[PDB]
């Protein structure tokens, strides 16, 4: 509302916190900008139930050392779901656990259901149910998990060297590209690729160790390994150093 | 020897290597000025904007000092005209701001 | 622990640079014993909890 | 003179009492409900951290 | 200028917006002042 | 848009979408490359 | 250069002040603003 | 950090006398003899080398 | 007592010595900023604000900023310059850029980008200003 | 998108935004001194 030049983009000035006529210089408004405010340069049961959910999220997240950005993202997912109420009948612990799984998926650092189940009292089954309901309730979707998303965590938890982790990543990706493991779960393929890569290296790990950290039965690892084992020389990288040659890898 | 005229100084000067330290107090970090700068919208009084232009507090000691000086016009300017000059219309019959 | 969950030894310079807290994970061995008035006791130990 | 040791020992003593208090509450709720409790879940790592 | 009956609040005065302004923070969010928050409760209880 | 990995000093191009992780070392500290703009210093 | 004093324009300083107005803020000494008879303030740096 | 190019007080070039000075100290010359050999007559020039602390040698231990 | 300018604890200094580096020093100021998605309605991000993107922008030029919203090392900065271009989504998007004070004039020495303790994109800008005795 | 009459932010109480004027004063954010609203109490209340 310029007194002088209507339809003029008055220029906000920090020198005094006022607006000036951009084609006259007339100062409009005394000191209305409050530039410092612009640039720095007893409880509802609904809120109480939400507060308990937040305390539960930060607790579960801390057990797996999840970063705070994932917790904030999870809390925002929980608020929308809790406010949407289509899961009003479900337990907050299930919703929070399902929200935590979705937040990890949205952030691109997926945690398997067994991992989220291991930190929450809620079983994988109920987490799975609340997970699918939330996606519908939020009308959203999460990107499909891939074998490379678990290599970093499992190999690090297994104390595997960088080259073994890279080899396992290549082996798993190439096995999926070659479709050697149809319908297998990526975790099973990742675990099998890690087992193959580990056995080819000096840092050899058993199916139980890999199974316990990846959360996959040794049988599932053995089956998934048995499917990729015939193509092992094609699955390993061309620039890899073998402590045990690929042609001599354990056959079972 | 005097640098300007070259004449020897009558008194001999004590001179020698002494360890000196430069303190973190640079003048560029302390110089600040304020002239009709930004103000708080609630209080309508000076505040820092995007500089050190927050103004100086004209506290009780300055008021008392200016009172002893009898500079009632300057005292009024500093405590009013220079900080939050305002005017209102008041009803003569009910004394309330109209 | 990185976003992906891979643990890594933290160097103090990284802690200063990335605003991390230079902390050491603390673990405690816990032994759980349960008695069900059936003249039997079950003892289980949670290593490095 | 209370140095870093005596000062941190005083905090850790208080923070550990809360941890045990929190474990009792959680474990007792499950025991009252008539079910066993997972020790790994009762511990709230946020207390000490 | 002062009457005993005026000591009883039969009508409540609402301060001007400038005495309890609603600032814009972190975007378009109108952060209401503390008085506006209580004025909301006053009118709610008044209507109730 | 080049960033220098603080550990392996390896220059890598990163867009607004991809993460900060070093392409080869995985290190997460990246330093922007020195500006190409000409800055003149009087030797005083 | 940052602080200012409002000189009233008189026929005795009209010319001197006219000089300081054209000098503005870019050259010191100059002037920051002009206050007209209406009480409106004009910043010389916007329209010198 | 590094040896000053000119002596602050009088302007004598001293930035080229540091490795010469260190060479003389390795050759067992005393600090007084080394400064004399370098031709640092004034105590103002002598104060430059005698009191210098070559931290650049310490900064070069960190990889770029 | 050379000409009285050193009276009352004052000191007179050799201008030619100061010109030769006597007591010359460098002042480094490190500015830290992070982009956090706390609250799904708000999303702050580093990017150079553009006229069509922001419903309101000040006349201060953002040309010093790179396409990633951060100033590059070796660039001169003053209180009129923006060192970080940050913008938050409105429920158009608001600009929440980080400006220097009018007294702050120097050269950007180093700009590092990382993920802080919270996992949020974080950066520190170190500005180098040379303090000559005066 | 606009203030409502008879509400806590009733435009007669004062200017709502710095780029506006209240209809009662027709003055800007600084020109408007602000005006008082009132709440008739359904029941009298003791003034604390
Ligand atoms: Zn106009
Ligand atoms: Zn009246
Ligand atoms: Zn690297
Ligand atoms: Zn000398
Ligand atoms: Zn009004």
């Amino acid at each position: 509302t310029c007194p002088n030049h209507p339809d003029a983009i008055l220029v906000e000035d920090y020198r005094a916190g006022d607006m000036i006529c951009p084609e006259c210089g007339l100062v409009v408004g005394d000191r209305v900008i409050d530039v410092g405010s612009e640039w720095r340069t007893t409880m509802s049961s609904s809120d109480r139930a939400m507060m308990n959910a937040f305390k539960e999220i930060t607790t579960m997240a801390d057990r797996i050392n999840l970063p705070r950005n994932i917790v904030d993202r999870t809390n925002n997912l929980f608020k929308q779901v809790y406010e949407q109420k289509s899961l009003k009948g479900r337990a907050n612990d299930a919703i929070a656990s399902a929200c935590l799984y979705i937040a990890c998926r949205q952030e691109g650092v997926p945690r398997t259901f067994k991992e989220i189940c291991a930190v929450s009292r809620i079983s994988k089954k109920e987490i799975g149910r609340c997970f699918k309901l939330i996606l519908k309730a939020l009308e959203t979707s999460v990107d499909l998990i891939t074998t490379g998303d678990f290599m970093s965590r499992f190999c690090s938890n297994l104390c595997l060297p960088k080259q073994v982790q890279m080899a396992a990543t290549h082996i798993a990706r190439k096995a999926v590209e070659l479709d050697l493991v149809p319908g297998r779960s990526p975790i099973s393929v990742a675990a099998a690729a890690i087992y193959m890569a580990s056995q080819a290296s000096a840092e050899k790990r058993t199916q139980k160790e890999i199974g316990d950290i990846a959360g996959v039965a040794d049988v599932t690892i053995r089956q998934s390994y048995r499917l990729i084992y015939p193509r092992a020389p094609d699955l390993f990288p061309t620039d890899f150093k073998f402590d045990t040659p690929v042609d001599k890898l354990p056959q079972l | 020897y005097n640098g300007f005229t070259g004449r020897k100084i009558t008194s001999q000067i004590f001179i020698g290597p002494t360890y000196y330290q430069r303190l973190k107090h640079m003048v560029d970090d302390k110089i600040h000025s304020r002239a009709r700068g930004p103000i708080q919208i609630l209080n309508r009084q000076p505040m820092e904007g995007r500089s050190r232009d927050g103004g100086l507090r004209f506290g009780e000691m300055e008021r008392d000092c200016q009172i002893a000086h009898g500079a009632a016009q300057f005292l009024r300017e500093r405590l009013f005209e220079a900080s939050d000059p305002y005017q209102v219309h008041v009803c003569n019959l009910c004394g309330i701001m109209a | 622990w990185e976003r992906d969950g891979a643990p890594s030894p933290m160097m103090p310079n990284e802690a200063r640079l990335r605003n991390l807290t230079y902390s050491a994970p603390l673990y405690v061995d816990i032994t759980k014993t349960v008695i069900k008035e059936g003249e039997e006791q079950l003892q289980t130990q949670h290593q490095k909890t | 003179l209370d140095l870093a040791g005596p000062l941190l020992a005083f905090l850790f003593r208080g923070m550990f009492k809360n941890l045990l208090k929190e474990v009792r509450i959680y474990a007792q709720k499950f025991i009252d409900r008539g079910k066993d409790f997972n020790l790994e879940l009762a511990i709230k790592t946020r207390i000490i951290s | 200028y002062a009457r005993p009956e005026w000591m009883i609040v039969t009508v409540l005065p609402v301060p001007p917006l400038s005495v309890r302004p609603a600032v814009v923070m972190q975007g378009s969010a109108r952060n209401q002042d503390d008085l506006t928050h209580k004025l909301a409760d006053i009118v709610k209880i008044n209507n109730q | 848009m080049i960033y220098i990995c603080g550990e392996c000093h390896t220059e890598n191009e990163i867009k607004s979408r991809d993460p900060i992780r070093c392409r080869e070392c995985g290190y997460r500290i990246m330093y922007k490359k020195r500006t190409k703009r000409l800055v003149v210093f009087d030797a005083r | 250069a940052n602080m200012t004093f409002a000189e009233i324009v008189t026929p005795f300083n009209i010319d001197r002040l006219q000089e300081l107005v054209r000098r503005g803020n870019s050259q010191y000494p100059g002037a920051k603003y002009i206050i007209r008879d209406n009480g409106d303030r004009i910043d010389l740096r916007f329209h010198p | 950090m590094i040896i000053p190019v000119r002596c602050f007080t009088c302007g004598k070039i001293v930035g080229n006398k540091w490795e010469a000075y260190l060479g003389l100290l390795q050759a067992e010359y005393t600090e007084g003899d080394a400064l004399d050999a370098l031709g640092l007559k004034r105590y103002c020039c002598r104060r430059m080398l005698l009191a210098h602390v070559d931290l650049i040698e310490k900064l070069l231990n960190y990889a770029p | 007592s050379y000409t009285g300018y050193n009276q009352e604890d004052s000191v007179i200094m050799n201008r030619s010595a100061v010109d030769r580096g006597f007591f010359r020093s460098v002042f480094y100021r490190s500015y830290k900023e992070q982009e956090s998605k706390k609250g799904f309605d708000q999303e702050e991000v580093f990017e150079k604000p553009t006229r069509e993107t922001c419903q309101g922008m000040r006349h201060a030029i953002y040309d010093k900023l790179d396409d990633d919203g951060l100033i590059a090392p070796g660039v001169r900065v003053s209180g009129d310059d923006v060192i970080i271009g940050k913008t938050v989504t409105l429920p158009t998007k608001r600009d929440c850029s980080t400006f220097l004070r009018t007294s702050e004039t120097g050269i950007v020495d180093q700009v590092m980008v990382t993920l802080n303790q919270e996992g949020y994109k974080f950066c520190k800008i170190r500005v180098r200003s040379v303090r000559i005795p005066q | 998108g606009r203030p409502k009459l008879g509400g806590l932010m009733d435009p007669r109480q004062g200017v709502i935004e710095r780029t506006g004027r209240c209809q009662t004063c027709a003055g800007n954010m600084t020109e408007c001194p602000g005006h008082f609203g009132h709440i008739e109490l359904a029941k009298p209340v003791f003034h604390v």
